[PDB]
């Protein structure tokens, strides 16, 4: 609709496809399966976000409720940007550079800020992935090593242990972010040994993830399984459960949940980020892509709530562990306080016992003090993010026979989600810079792959500082917000007005011998545009009803178990902006550079 | 000997054999 002339010669012709596919068998790599390929999209779909984000959202945002804007925005435009994704790679025959560049020149700003957003995410993804493979190491120890205090740290005595080995014991961590110091050597080794990990799956290419990826989207259900089927058989499981579907109906009301559930949906399908397009541009001229993207997005849909059940199983049992540990203590105050035989009082009759203890002596009952026992403030204690696993489920473990070997089986399956999730970000941050030719075409891809992994290791330095929690909270919460979905409207818009959805539908139409359904047309057209618009305008309303606070540990001071809580120094705006305007200023900022380069 | 460097040894040795081989792969190509 917009008039961009020579545009027909960007892109291939679609008569020279059927030729084209008979000489790109050298020159381009190709998938050896179907499943080699659907696995390798399943695996970047999946990852420790649906872990530790979407179960924990599913739950603060009205529970069952929340359910229903997910499963709307999922539709809406989940499923339609990643069919517009996987269409687009597979009719345009490149990467996500590539796509926009031919789609119109001054488009080049799209690849060059999914450029940007993939080298962010995935420097601290493996930061993340740095730190699981950490605690898989410390996995072979029978009382695994956060079991029991430090003969005992004042610190480790207040709160747990497990408190005690993430912040001291792995963190090493500071009371600001103002507050930098030595390079954790432990801490760099397990980040070196996560590069290491991922330049030998994806030294080649799709290639060498195509085995890879196979075993790192496997490997992580099989193991969801074992968990679900020992997490129902831990008492208190159920607790947890029924405690995550509970529905608070009042929270659809609410223009934070809808971004959350927004901007879950769009990490949650990698889209934005490139990597698929490039996926998807190795695939058959005449591969179904409209049946690929229901497939995937149905298996999104099922896994991010199948792993919400096996984490809050865990919550759960962890909630009924505590709640009848601190029972257990109020009844031996009373036992103590009075002499009452054993097993006399009971967690049952221990309310009409303590009133009986009290009028008999109510002096010796008033110096008796008992705890406040609420199993569902010991269920709303659940952390968001990498707390969730170093934290609540580490804990959860010790308190299970055969304590390691679940350990275990939980590090390797984080560490599959995170890896398999890394190739789709490494995909991202390698196809463009060819597209660049960065590479001398002479060295070998191999090099390029290993100089992005040893460029990338040491710029990960930063999160091996004290503070280097702090920075990777921060970076987090400024890697996926507003740039995401503003190059995914931007991918969209560029799809519809400026290459016209008219060739889209009739490439559509060449590729799987017919033309979409109305749903397809309609979506990209409004449905998707209008409906990202109002999770746009919610994050001006949201991030600027918030404030730049982030939480401290701080051994001493205030309450070492109390979470203290500080702002930020007025210098992290300059690294908001870098994190937020850098990503999302690209795609006019070269848009103006090349209107301005011609007249 | 805190096992978890065993671990770390052991676990690089396989990776670095990996991305030898590979790498090997990759003169070897003709
Ligand atoms: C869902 O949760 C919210 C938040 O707790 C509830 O809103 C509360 O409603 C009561 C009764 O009107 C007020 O006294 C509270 O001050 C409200 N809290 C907030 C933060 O607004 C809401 O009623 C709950 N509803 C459902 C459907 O569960
Ligand atoms: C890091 O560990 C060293 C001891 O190895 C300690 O002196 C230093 O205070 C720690 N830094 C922080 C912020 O925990």
């Amino acid at each position: 609709v917009l008039p961009n002339p020579g545009l027909d010669a960007r892109i291939p012709s679609l008569a020279e496809l059927e030729t084209i596919e008979q000489e790109e068998a050298s020159s381009r790599p190709k998938w050896d399966n179907k499943a080699q390929y659907m696995l390798t999209c399943l695996g970047f779909c999946v990852g420790l976000g649906n872990v530790w984000r979407f179960p924990y959202l599913c739950q603060s945002h009205g529970g069952g409720a929340f359910m229903i804007p997910f499963l709307i925005l999922l539709v809406l435009e989940g499923i339609p940007l990643l069919y517009l994704e996987f269409a687009i790679g597979q009719r345009l025959r490149r990467g996500s550079l590539g796509v926009w560049s031919s789609i119109h020149p001054a488009l080049k700003g799209l690849g060059l800020a999914s450029m940007l957003t993939s080298f962010m995410v995935g420097l601290y993804y493996n930061t993340i992935i740095s730190w699981i493979m950490w605690y898989l190491f410390n996995s072979f120890q029978e009382p695994l090593p956060w079991s029991d205090c430090p003969l005992y740290v004042d610190e480790c005595a207040r709160s747990s242990p497990v408190d005690y080995f993430w912040y001291r014991e792995t963190l090493n961590i500071s009371t600001s972010i103002s507050d930098s110091g030595s390079i954790q050597w432990w801490m760099l080794l397990c980040l070196a040994c996560a590069w290491s990990v991922l330049y030998m799956c994806t030294i080649r290419g799709i290639e060498t993830t195509g085995k890879a990826v196979y075993i790192t989207s496997t490997l992580p259900y099989v193991v969801l399984t074992i968990f679900l089927i020992r997490g129902l058989t831990l008492k208190g499981a159920t607790n947890g459960i029924v405690f995550l579907f509970t529905p608070n109906v009042t929270e659809l009301a609410q223009p934070d949940t809808w971004l959350d559930a927004g901007a879950q949906v769009f990490f949650s399908f990698s889209l934005a980020f490139g990597g698929l397009i490039s996926f998807s541009s190795y695939n058959s001229v005449h591969n179904n892509c409209e049946k690929d993207s229901v497939i995937v997005s149905i298996i999104n849909g099922f896994t991010s709530v199948y792993v919400a059940i096996v984490v809050y199983s865990v919550i759960g049992f962890r909630a009924t562990q505590r709640y009848d540990d601190c029972f257990s203590t109020n009844i031996l105050t009373l036992i103590n306080g009075f002499d009452l035989p054993e097993g006399n009082v009971t967690q049952e009759n221990f309310v009409d016992m303590q009133q009986r203890c009290n009028a008999s002596d109510p002096a010796a009952y008033a110096q008796l003090v008992f705890q406040t026992c609420d199993i569902n403030a010991f269920l709303s204690e659940a952390v968001e993010g990498t707390g969730l696993a170093f934290i609540v489920f580490t804990e959860a473990i010790t308190k299970m026979p055969l304590s390691p070997l679940w350990s275990v089986l939980f590090f390797i399956m984080l560490f599959c989600l995170g890896l398999s999730s890394m190739f789709g970000n490494m995909e991202g941050v390698v196809v463009p810079l060819q597209d660049l030719r960065v590479i001398p075409p002479k060295w070998p891809k191999e090099v390029l792959t290993g100089l992005i992994c040893l460029g990338t290791f040491l710029i990960g330095f930063i999160f091996t500082l004290n503070s280097g929690q702090y920075w990777l909270s921060l970076l987090d919460s400024y890697a996926g917000s507003i740039p995401l979905l503003i190059i995914a409207f931007c991918e969209m818009f560029s799809v519809v007005y400026v290459y016209g959805v008219d060739r889209f539908n009739k490439d559509i139409e060449f590729m799987i011998g017919h033309k979409p359904n109305i749903f397809w047309q309609v979506t990209w057209r409004v449905v998707s545009p209008l409906l990202m618009l109002i999770i746009f305008l919610f994050f001006f309303v949201v991030e600027v009803s918030q404030e730049l606070t982030y939480s401290i540990w701080d051994p001493g001071y205030e309450e070492f178990p109390k979470s203290q809580k500080i702002s930020y120094p007025n210098w992290v705006y300059v690294v908001v902006v870098i994190v937020a305007g850098v990503p999302s200023l690209t795609i006019p900022g070269y848009a103006i550079y090349k209107l301005i380069r011609n007249h | 000997v805190s096992i978890w460097l065993i671990v770390f040894g052991v676990v690089m040795g396989v990776i670095v054999v990996g991305i030898v081989i590979l790498i090997f792969t990759g003169i070897r190509d003709r």
